[PDB]
DNA sequence: TTCAGTCAGTCAGTCAAGGGAAAATA
DNA sequence: TATTTTCCCTTGACTGACTGACTGAA
C-alpha cells in the first residue's frame, strides 16, 4: 500500500485537453453562486473525482464567508461528529435534540450564514436514511448552503421523493477524468 | 330478564344454599363468546341482593389497581381510601375490613370477568386467588369468567382446582325467543318473529354471535318497513317481503358485516337509497417466478430492472428520478427489503401486495398480469 | 443394628418407586403408554399426541372405556406438578415434550411388581 | 334440614379438623410425638411434609397442633420478598414495637426460588444453632425438594420426612365413602340421624353407586376430588327428595368428568366445522406439517364447487373472519396470511363432536369421511 | 491542509449574482424585479393551500358535530374516530380548527413516548391537567366530573402505524366501557393506504369503531390556472419547457414542489440570460422603463428576430385569447367522449401546439348535439361573459343572448357557427405576433438536464465514448485513457485481465507502472458501485448487465 | 403410443461460518 | 439506558445418488 502510494511519477497523456475543461467547468462558479444563494443547492455527479473543483471553488470564492468542510471519505465520520462540530465551534455554544437546538438557533438569527462544503455524500457512514433526514432538516433552512457530490452507481436510490423534496437539488455534469487518488485508501 | 337459562341459574341458587352456609371457594365457569356468563351472573347476584364486588381485569393492568379497586369498591359496598402493594397486605387488609357487622355472618363474593388477562400478570396471583377462603378464613367465593376452558389456565405446579362449569350453547329456539323480546311497539310481534326467522335463515351459517347479529338486525329493519309504508305491500304479504329484503341481506353480508362500510354510511345510503405502477407491476411479476400457495421471494434490483425494460415498450432512461421513485415506495410499505447487508449495493426487495390490488392495476394501464404468471 | 438400617435407608434412599408404585391406574397406563411410545421411538422427547394415541391403544387392551383428552390433561397436570415428568403444559397444549424425570430402569422395576 | 345442610357445608368446603382419620396413624403419631418433643423439651428439629395436592396434608399439622408458646404460619404466595416475611415476622410475633416459637412453612419449595435463600437458609441456622427452640415443617408437593435447595442449606438441613401417599386399596375406599357421609352423634334430632345413617349404609352396597366410586377411583384416589364430588351430590338435596340416591350420584360423576374441548366444538357454527374438516384433510395428507390460509381457503373452495351444493358459496373476507374467530379461542396458534398455521384437536374428537351436531348435513358428513 | 488523521477539519450578494461587464444597473434592478415576482408567487400559493387545509377542516369539523350528536341502556354505542415534515404544522392548524370550534379540551400524542400503556395513560392525564399515582381510566372520569360538573374529549395519534398493537387494543377496549360515563373521541393520521388498519386492529378489537376516511393533479389543474392562465403576471414560457414539465410531474412523481421549482429556475435564467427582461414589466412600469433605455438596450430591440419578421395590443390578446379559450374549454368539457382534452392543461397544449383548424373529428360529433346540451352551454357562456368585466366582446354576448332569448337544425347550425367564428377570430399561437422572445423562454436542454439528470447515462457516455467530449478523433467506429480501456475490458478473473490489460496498453504504445495503473483502475471502479470481489474466480462480478 | 434397459446430464442431500436479535448484566 | 454473549436461521460450496432422452416391442 506504502509502495503504491509513493510512486506518483506518472503523468497523464492528454493534458492541454484535460486542462481546458478545467476551465471550461471552472466559467460556471458565478452561475453556482447565483443559484445557491436563491434556495437551492448543488450537486456534482462524473466520472472524474471534483475534490480539485472544489478545492479551486473554495479557493477562488470561498474566502470572505463562514465554511465548513465535511471529509466523508474518511472511515471515522458520522453526524454526530459534524454537530458537534457545529454547535461547539462554528457556534459559540458550549443527537435528535441538538439537531432541534440548531434549527431553533438559525429560526432565530437571520444574521448567520454557513457554506457548507460535503466532498462526499454516498460513502458508508452517511447512506443511513436517518442521517439524510437530519441533513435534509439541516439544509432545509435558508441559512445553510450545500454543495455535493456523488459516485455510487446506486446512489439516487438513498433518499426518497420527501428526501428529495427537502433538498432543492440542481444538478451539473461535470464529467472530468481527474484520478482519486486521495480518495482511494487501497 | 333471562330467557332460556333456567337449568344453571337454579344450580347456582342451589350452590349458594343460605347466607350464613358455606360454598365452593373456587367455581369456573366457561364458554362462547356471547354465552351469557356475565349477563346471568349480574342479574343473579343484583336479583339475590348479596354483597358482591364486580372486577375487570382489563383495566387493572396492574396488580395496584387490581388490589386497591377491589378494596375501594368494597369499603364502598360495606358503607376513606385504601392503598396497598403486596398481596400479602391485600389479604390483611381484607381479614381487617370484612369484619362489618353486615359482612360478618354472609359471603362476600368477587366477581372477575376476563380473566384471560390473569395468567399474563404475575406468577402467582392466581393460586393467590384460588385459595382465597382458605387464607381468609372468612367466607369468601371467588367466581372466574372466562372464554378459554380451564385446560390452559392450570400452571405447573398445580393448585386448588375449581369446580367446572359449562354455559350452554345457543339454538335457533333459543336465539329468536332472545331476539323476538324486544320487539318495536310500532308493530306486530308476529311481524318480528318473521324478521328474525328470515335473518336467521340468512345468517345463521356463520354469524351465531348474539351481539352481533342483534346489531345487525337494528341496522336492517328501518329498510324492511319502507314496502308497508309505502304500500305496495302488506303486513301478511311474506313471500314478496322476503324476495324485497333477500338481496339487501346478502350485500350487507359482504359489506356491513366485514365494517368495510361505516354504519353512518350504509344508514346514510340507505336513506337516501404513472412509472411507479410499471415498477410495481415489474416487481410483482419477477417476485411470483423462479407456487402462489408458498409465498412471495425476494429479488434484486437487477432482474426488476430487466423485467420493467422488457414490459415498456418505449426508451426509459435510467434516470436518477426513477431511482428514487422505486425507493419511494417501500416507504408506503408496498415493499420490503429483506438482508440489509448493504443500502445501495443491490436491494433485494419482497412485494407484499396482494393479487386483486395488482390486477386492478393492471386494468388501470390496460394491462394483463396473468399471461406473466404461470410456469 | 436394625434400628440404624431402617435410620439409613429411611433419610437417604430415594422415594420415587414407592411414589410410582403408591400411582394411581390411569397414571399406571400412562407411564406404560409412554414407556412403549419410547421403545419404539428411542428418543427421549415426546409429543402429548403419539402418547395420547398410545394411551387410547393400552385402554383398549385393558378394557378400560374410553378416556377424553381433558381428563388426560389433568393426569398429565398431575404428574407434572409432583415433577414425576418435564413439562411446560401451561400455553401449548397438544404439542408438549415429555421427558422422564428417572431412569427407565427404576419406572420398570417399579411397575413389573 | 337445614342443620345437616350447614353440617355438611362446613366439613366439606372449609375442610375443617374432624376426628375420624384414615390411614395415617404411624405418620400423625410420629409428628405429634415429635412436636411434643419439641414443646416439653428444648430440642429443635426440621420436617418436611411431602405428598401429592389435596391429600389433606394440612390435617396432620393441624391436629397434632391441637394435640399439644408462639405458631408462626408462612405461606409462599403471600410472603414473595424477604422483606415481606421480615415484615410478617416480625408483626405476629408481637415484636415490632421492640424493633419457644413454631414456624409453620406453606409452600416450602418456593423458598428455594428466592435469590439467595436466605430466610430458609437463617432459619436452618438458628434451628441447629440457638438454644431458644424452633420447629419448623414445610409443606411439599414436589418429589425432587432435596435438589431445589443449595448444597449448605442441605447440609444444616436435618433430613427428616413425611410422605403422604393414598396407600389404600378400593375396599378401604367404600369405607371412606361410607363414614364420610355419615351424620355425628351430635346432631339434635337422633331418630334422624339413625334413619340417615341406615340410607347412607343402604346406598353403600348400591352398585350403581359403586360404578361411580370405582370410576373416580380410576381418575383419583386424592380426597379432595370425593368431597367435591359428595358436595355436587348432596347439591340435589331438599325436602322434597329427603334422601340421596344412586341415580344422584350418577349425575353428579358425570357432570364431574365432561370433556370441555368436545364442548368448544359443539359451541362453534357451520363455517367453522367445514374449516376444520378441511384443516384435518390438509393435516392428512400432510402428515404433521404446517399450513396457512391460502391452502385451506383452496381445499374449502374446491369441497365447495365440486362436491357440496352451490349455495354455500362465500368470498375470502367472511372466511378471513372466521379464521381469525377460530384463532381467537386460541384452536389454532402460530409457530396475517402466509403465516405457518397449526391445529389443536385430535380426529376422533372432532368425529364424535360432529356425531353430536344437531343440523348437520349430510354432504358435509361425506365429505369428513371421505 | 484537509487532509490528516480526523474529519473535520475548519478553514455582496449582487456581487456573485452579476460577473459580466455588459449592465450593472440593469442587473440590478432585473434582480430585484424578480425577487417581487417570486415573492408575490409564493404569497398566493400559501393562499391556496391555507384555503384548501381550511376546506378540509370544515369537512373534519362536521364530521365531529355529526358524531356527537349520537352523545347527546347503552344500545351499542361506539368510539368515533376520524382518518386523516409539512405534517407537524399540518395537524397543528387542526388545533386551532377544535380548539376554537369543537372542544377546550384537544390533546396530541406521539408514538415516540407510548410504549406501554402506563407511560400512555400517563402522558395523557399530563397533557389533560396543562391544557386547564398510578392513574386509571376512573381518574380520568373522576376528573372529567370534577372539571366539567358534556365537552368531549379529542386525541391526535399523529403517527398511528407507529404505534404498538397491545397499546391501541388495550386502550379502545377500557375506552369502550366508559363511553356512558367519560366521552372520547380519536383522530389517527395516515400516510399510507388505510387498509393497514386492519392488519393491526383485529377485528374483535375493530367492531368497537366507527371509522371515517378523510384525506394531486386537480391541485396542480387549479394552481396553474390561477398561474399562467391569468392574465396578471407578465412572463409566461414556450411549449417545450412547459411540455418538459409536465412530462416529468404526470410521468415520474405528482409531487408539484418540484414544478414550482422549475418554474423559479426558468424565471432565474430567463431574466439572467437576456438583458431585455428589463423590458417587461407592469404597463404603467413598463412603459417608464421603455422612456429610458441605453443605446445597447436599443441595438438589442434592433435585432430581434421576431421584430426583423415586423405591448398593449399583445396584453389584450392575451387577455381575449384566455376568455375565448375558457369558453372552448366549457365547451369541450360538455361533451360525453371527452374528444379534445380532460383537462385545462390538454386544452391549452392542443390550442398552443399548432392552429387546431381530430380538429373536424371533434366537430363530427359538435353537428349531432342535443338541444339540451346547447342550451347548458350557452347558459355557461353567458356566466363565463357576466364574470369577467371590462370585456371587448359584448356586441358577441348580446348575439349569444339574441341566440338563448330565441328559445330545429338551422339555429343549431347558427350557434355552432358563432362559436365557430369565434374562436377562428380569437386565438392564434403566440409566435406568430413579433416581440414575443422579450417575454419567452426556450432552452429546453439546460432545464430538462438540470431538474431530471441521468447519472448512469453520463457514466456509460464517458466509459465509452470518451470523444464524446474529448474532441481528438478518439473514436469514430484502444487509443483511450486506461479507465475506458479496463471499463470496455470487462463487458474476468484477475490474472487473466491483468495480463489483458497489459498486453493492450503495451500495443497501444522495465515496465512495472502498468501494474500500478491497473490497480488504480481496479480501485477507483471499486469505489464506484460497479464491482465487488469474489471467491468463485480471483474476482467475477457483473452487477451492470447493461 | 406407452412400456422396458443405457447413459449422460441432472438434481438434491450434506458439511460449514457467520449475522444478528434475544438474553443477560450493570 | 448502555454493553457483552449465544446459538438459530441464511448462504454457499462439496458430494453422491438420480432420471429424461434415447432406443426397441408390442
Ligand atoms: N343467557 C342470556 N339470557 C339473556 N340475555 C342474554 C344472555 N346472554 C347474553 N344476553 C344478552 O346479551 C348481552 C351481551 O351478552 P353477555 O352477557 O355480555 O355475554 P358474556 O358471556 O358476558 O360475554 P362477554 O364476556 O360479555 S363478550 C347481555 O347484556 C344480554 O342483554
Ligand atoms: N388422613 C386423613 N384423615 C382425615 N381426613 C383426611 C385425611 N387425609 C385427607 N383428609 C381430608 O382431606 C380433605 C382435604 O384436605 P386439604 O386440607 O384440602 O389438603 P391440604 O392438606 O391443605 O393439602 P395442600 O397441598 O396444602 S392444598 C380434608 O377435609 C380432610 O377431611
Ligand atoms: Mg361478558
Ligand atoms: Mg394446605
Amino acid at each position: 500500500q506504502t509502495l503504491r502510494n509513493l510512486l506518483s511519477k506518472v503523468s497523464p497523456s492528454f493534458s492541454a485537453e484535460l486542462k481546458q475543461l478545467n476551465q471550461q467547468y471552472e466559467k460556471l462558479f458565478h452561475k453556482w453562486m447565483l443559484q445557491l444563494h436563491l434556495g437551492f443547492n448543488i450537486v456534482l455527479y462524473g466520472l472524474g473525482s471534483k475534490r480539485d473543483l472544489l478545492e479551486r471553488f473554495r479557493t477562488t470564492m470561498l474566502q470572505d464567508s463562514i465554511h465548513v468542510v465535511i471529509n466523508g471519505f474518511f472511515p471515522g465520520i458520522s453526524v454526530k461528529s459534524v454537530l458537534n462540530s457545529i454547535t461547539e465551534e462554528v457556534l459559540d455554544h458550549m443527537i435528535l435534540d441538538q439537531l432541534d437546538w440548531i434549527v431553533n438557533k438559525f429560526k432565530e438569527d437571520s444574521s448567520l450564514e454557513l457554506f457548507l462544503l460535503i466532498h462526499n455524500l454516498d460513502s458508508q457512514m452517511l447512506r443511513g436514511e436517518k442521517s439524510q433526514q437530519i441533513i435534509g432538516q439541516l439544509s432545509s433552512l435558508h441559512n445553510i448552503y450545500l454543495i455535493a457530490s456523488i459516485d455510487h452507481l446506486n446512489a439516487p436510490l438513498m433518499w426518497d421523493h420527501a428526501k428529495q423534496s427537502l433538498f432543492n437539488w440542481l444538478w451539473y455534469e461535470t464529467t472530468t477524468y481527474s484520478p482519486y487518488t486521495e480518495e482511494t485508501s487501497y | 330478564v333471562v330467557l332460556c337459562r333456567e337449568s344453571q341459574v337454579s344450580i347456582l341458587q342451589s350452590l349458594f344454599g343460605e347466607r350464613h352456609h358455606f360454598s365452593f371457594p373456587s367455581i369456573f365457569i366457561y364458554g362462547h363468546t356471547a354465552s351469557g356468563k356475565t349477563y346471568v351472573t349480574q342479574t343473579l347476584l343484583k336479583t339475590l341482593e348479596l354483597p358482591h364486588v364486580f372486577v375487570n381485569c382489563v383495566e387493572c393492568f396492574t396488580l395496584r389497581l387490581l388490589l386497591e379497586q377491589i378494596l375501594n369498591k368494597l369499603n364502598h359496598l360495606s358503607s376513606t381510601e385504601i392503598t396497598c402493594e403486596t398481596f400479602n397486605d391485600f389479604v390483611r387488609l381484607f381479614k381487617q375490613v370484612t369484619t362489618a357487622e353486615n359482612l360478618k355472618d354472609q359471603t362476600v363474593y368477587i366477581v372477575l370477568d376476563k380473566a384471560e388477562y390473569l395468567r399474563d400478570m404475575e406468577a402467582n396471583l392466581l393460586p393467590g386467588f384460588l385459595r382465597l377462603q382458605e387464607l381468609a378464613d372468612r367466607n369468601v367465593t371467588v367466581l372466574f369468567l372466562s372464554e378459554i376452558v380451564w385446560e390452559k389456565f392450570r400452571p405447573n405446579t398445580g393448585c386448588f382446582e375449581p369446580f367446572v362449569l359449562y354455559f350452554p350453547d345457543y339454538s335457533i329456539g333459543n336465539l329468536q325467543k332472545i331476539l323476538s323480546h324486544d320487539h318495536p311497539p310500532e308493530y306486530s310481534a308476529d311481524f318480528y318473529a318473521a324478521y328474525i326467522n328470515i335473518l336467521l335463515g340468512v345468517f345463521y351459517t356463520v354469524c351465531r354471535d348474539l351481539k352481533e347479529l342483534r346489531h345487525l338486525a337494528v341496522l336492517n329493519f328501518p329498510k324492511y318497513c319502507e314496502p308497508v309504508v309505502k304500500g305496495e305491500a302488506s303486513e301478511r304479504d311474506t313471500r314478496k317481503l322476503w324476495r324485497n329484503i333477500e338481496p339487501h341481506l346478502k350485500k350487507a353480508m359482504q359489506t356491513v358485516y366485514l365494517r368495510e362500510i361505516s354504519s353512518s354510511q350504509w344508514e346514510k345510503l340507505q336513506k337516501d337509497d404513472y412509472y411507479s405502477k410499471f415498477i410495481l407491476i415489474a416487481a410483482y411479476l419477477a417476485s411470483y417466478n423462479p407456487n402462489h400457495l408458498l409465498g412471495p421471494k425476494p429479488f434484486p434490483l437487477d432482474r426488476l430492472l430487466a423485467i420493467l425494460y422488457s414490459i415498456v415498450d418505449s426508451r426509459v432512461a435510467p434516470t436518477a428520478n426513477i431511482f428514487s421513485q422505486i425507493t419511494s415506495l417501500v416507504t408506503l410499505q408496498l415493499l420490503t427489503l429483506v438482508g440489509h447487508d448493504d443500502q445501495l449495493d443491490g436491494p433485494k426487495y419482497k412485494c407484499t401486495v396482494s393479487l386483486d390490488f395488482i390486477r386492478a392495476i393492471a386494468r388501470t394501464v390496460n394491462f394483463d398480469i396473468i399471461k406473466y404468471l404461470y410456469d | 443394628i436394625a434400628h440404624s438400617m431402617e435410620a439409613v435407608d429411611e433419610m437417604f434412599s430415594s422415594s420415587y418407586i414407592t411414589a410410582i408404585k403408591n400411582s394411581s391406574v390411569l397414571e399406571q397406563s400412562f407411564l406404560r403408554a409412554i414407556l412403549a411410545e419410547f421403545r419404539r421411538s428411542g428418543l427421549e422427547e415426546a409429543t402429548f399426541q403419539q402418547i395420547y394415541s398410545q394411551h387410547v391403544a393400552l385402554c383398549r387392551m385393558e378394557g378400560l372405556p374410553y378416556p377424553t383428552m381433558s381428563e388426560t390433561m389433568a393426569v398429565c397436570s398431575h404428574l407434572g406438578s409432583c415433577r414425576l415428568l418435564l413439562v411446560e403444559p401451561s400455553r401449548n397444549d397438544l404439542l408438549l415434550r415429555v421427558r422422564l424425570n428417572v431412569s427407565q430402569d427404576d419406572v420398570l422395576y417399579a411397575l413389573k411388581d | 334440614l337445614s342443620q345437616v345442610q350447614r353440617i355438611l357445608r362446613e366439613r366439606f368446603c372449609r375442610q375443617s379438623p374432624h376426628s375420624n382419620l384414615f390411614g395415617v396413624q404411624v405418620q400423625y403419631k410420629h409428628l405429634s410425638e415429635l412436636l411434643k418433643r419439641t414443646a416439653l423439651h428444648g430440642e429443635s428439629n426440621s420436617v418436611l411434609i411431602i405428598g401429592p395436592r389435596g391429600s389433606g396434608k394440612t390435617m396432620l399439622i393441624n391436629h397434632a397442633l391441637k394435640e399439644l408458646v408462639l405458631q408462626v404460619h408462612l405461606n409462599g404466595l403471600l410472603q414473595i420478598n424477604d422483606k415481606i416475611a421480615l415484615k410478617e415476622i416480625t408483626r405476629q410475633l408481637n415484636l415490632e414495637n421492640v424493633v419457644p416459637v413454631i414456624f409453620i412453612l406453606d409452600e416450602f419449595d418456593l423458598f428455594a426460588h428466592h435469590k439467595n435463600q436466605t430466610l430458609l437458609y437463617n432459619l436452618f441456622d438458628i434451628s441447629q444453632s440457638a438454644q431458644t427452640p424452633i420447629a419448623v415443617i414445610g409443606l411439599t408437593c414436589r418429589l425432587d425438594i432435596l435438589e431445589l435447595l443449595e448444597k449448605r442449606v442441605k447440609s444444616r438441613f436435618s433430613h427428616r420426612q413425611i410422605h403422604l401417599m393414598n396407600s389404600f386399596g378400593f375396599p378401604q375406599y367404600v369405607k371412606i365413602f361410607k363414614e364420610q357421609l355419615s351424620l355425628p352423634a351430635e346432631f339434635p334430632d337422633k331418630v334422624f340421624a339413625e334413619k340417615w345413617n341406615e340410607n347412607v349404609q343402604y346406598l353403600s352396597e348400591d352398585r350403581s353407586v359403586q360404578e361411580v366410586l370405582q370410576k373416580h377411583f380410576n381418575i383419583s384416589k386424592n380426597l379432595r376430588s370425593l368431597h367435591m364430588l359428595l358436595m355436587l351430590a348432596l347439591n340435589r338435596v331438599t325436602a322434597s327428595h329427603p334422601f340421596m340416591t344412586a341415580v344422584d350420584l350418577m349425575e353428579a360423576s358425570q357432570l364431574c368428568s365432561m370433556d370441555s374441548k368436545a364442548n368448544i366444538v359443539h359451541g362453534l357454527s357451520v363455517l367453522e366445522i367445514c374449516l376444520i374438516i378441511a384443516m384435518k384433510h390438509l393435516n392428512d395428507i400432510y402428515e404433521e406439517e404446517p399450513f396457512n390460509f391460502q391452502m385451506v381457503y383452496n381445499e374449502f373452495q374446491k369441497f365447495v364447487q365440486r362436491k357440496a351444493h352451490s349455495v354455500y358459496n362465500f368470498e375470502k373476507p367472511v372466511v378471513m373472519k372466521a379464521f381469525e374467530h377460530l384463532q381467537q379461542l386460541e384452536l389454532i396458534k402460530p409457530m396475517r396470511e402466509y403465516q405457518l398455521m397449526k391445529l389443536l384437536l385430535d380426529n376422533t374428537q372432532i368425529m364424535n363432536a360432529l356425531q353430536k351436531y344437531p343440523n348437520c348435513p349430510t354432504d358435509v358428513r361425506q365429505w369428513a369421511t371421505s | 491542509t484537509s487532509s490528516m488523521s480526523k474529519g473535520c477539519f475548519v478553514f455582496p450578494i449582487e456581487d456573485y449574482f452579476n460577473k459580466g461587464k455588459n449592465e450593472p444597473e440593469d442587473s440590478k434592478l432585473r434582480f430585484e424585479t424578480y425577487q417581487l415576482i417570486w415573492q408575490q408567487m409564493k404569497s398566493e400559493n400559501e393562499r391556496l393551500q391555507e384555503e384548501l387545509n381550511k376546506n378540509l377542516f370544515d369537512n373534519l369539523i362536521e364530521f365531529l358535530q355529526k358524531s356527537h350528536s349520537g352523545f347527546q341502556q347503552i344500545k351499542l354505542r361506539e368510539i368515533p374516530t376520524a382518518a386523516l415534515t409539512d405534517h407537524d404544522l399540518t395537524f397543528g392548524s387542526l388545533t386551532e380548527a377544535l380548539q376554537n370550534n369543537v372542544t377546550p379540551y384537544v390533546v396530541s400524542l406521539q408514538a415516540k413516548d407510548c410504549p406501554d400503556m402506563k407511560h400512555f395513560l400517563q402522558k395523557l392525564i399530563s397533557q389533560l391537567m396543562d391544557c386547564c399515582t398510578h392513574y386509571s381510566m376512573d381518574s380520568l372520569s373522576s376528573w372529567y366530573m370534577t372539571v366539567t360538573q358534556s365537552p368531549p374529549v379529542v386525541v391526535i395519534l399523529k403517527d398511528m402505524e407507529s404505534f404498538a398493537t397491545k397499546v391501541l387494543q388495550d386502550f379502545i377496549i377500557i375506552s369502550s366501557q366508559h363511553l356512558h360515563e367519560f366521552p372520547l373521541i380519536l383522530i389517527f393520521g395516515i400516510a399510507t393506504s388505510p387498509i393497514i388498519i386492519h392488519r393491526l386492529l383485529p377485528h374483535a378489537v375493530s367492531s368497537l369503531l366507527c371509522i371515517e376516511l378523510f384525506q394531486c393533479k386537480e391541485h396542480l389543474t387549479t394552481v396553474l390556472d390561477k398561474l399562467l392562465l391569468t392574465t396578471q403576471f407578465p412572463f409566461k414560457i414556450n411549449e417545450k419547457v412547459l411540455q418538459v414539465l409536465t412530462n416529468i410531474f404526470l410521468y415520474h412523481d405528482f409531487s408539484v414542489q418540484n414544478f414550482i421549482k422549475g418554474l423559479q429556475l426558468s424565471l432565474l435564467e430567463h431574466f439572467y440570460s437576456q438583458p431585455l427582461s428589463v423590458l417587461c414589466c407592469n404597463l404603467p412600469e413598463a412603459k417608464r422603463r421603455i422612456n429610458f433605455l441605453s443605446n445597447n438596450q436599443c441595438e438589442n430591440i434592433r435585432r430581434l428576430p421576431s421584430f426583423r419578421r415586423y405591448l398593449e395590443n399583445l396584453h389584450v390578446y392575451h387577455m381575449n385569447y384566455f376568455l375565448v379559450l375558457r369558453c372552448l374549454h366549457k365547451f369541450t368539457s360538455s361533451l360525453p367522449k371527452y374528444p379534445l382534452g380532460r383537462q385545462i392543461r390538454e386544452l391549452y397544449c392542443t390550442c398552443l401546439e399548432k392552429n387546431i383548424w381530430e380538429y373536424a373529428s371533434v366537430l363530427q360529433l359538435l353537428r349531432m348535439l342535443a338541444k339540451d346540451e346547447l342550451m347548458t352551454i350557452l347558459e355557461k357562456c353567458f356566466k363565463v361573459f357576466k364574470s369577467y368585466c371590462e370585456n371587448h366582446l359584448g356586441s358577441t354576448a348580446k348575439r349569444i343572448e339574441e341566440f338563448l332569448a330565441q328559445f330545429f337544425e338551422v339555429l343549431r347550425e347558427n350557434v355552432v357557427n358563432f362559436i365557430d367564428c369565434l374562436v377562428r377570430e380569437y386565438l392564434l399561437p403566440p409566435e406568430t405576433q413579433p416581440l414575443h422572445e422579450v417575454v419567452y423562454f426556450s432552452a429546453a436542454h439546460a432545464l430538462r438536464e438540470h431538474l431530471n439528470a441521468a447519472p448512469r447515462i453520463a457514466l456509460h457516455t464517458a466509459l465509452n465514448n470518451p470523444y464524446y467530449y474529448l474532441k481528438n478523433e478518439a473514436l469514430k467506429s484502444n487509443i483511450a485513457p486506461d479507465i475506458c480501456i479496463a471499463y470496455k475490458l470487462h463487458l474476468i478473473n484477475l490474472v487473466d485481465w491483468s495480463e489483458a490489460f497489459a498486453t493492450v496498453v503495451t500495443a497501444a504504445e522495465m515496465n512495472e507502472i502498468i501494474h500500478a495503473r491497473f490497480i488504480r483502475a481496479v480501485s477507483e471502479l471499486e469505489l464506484l458501485g460497479f464491482i465487488k470481489p469474489t471467491k468463485q474466480k480471483t474476482d467475477h462480478v457483473a452487477r451492470l448487465t447493461w
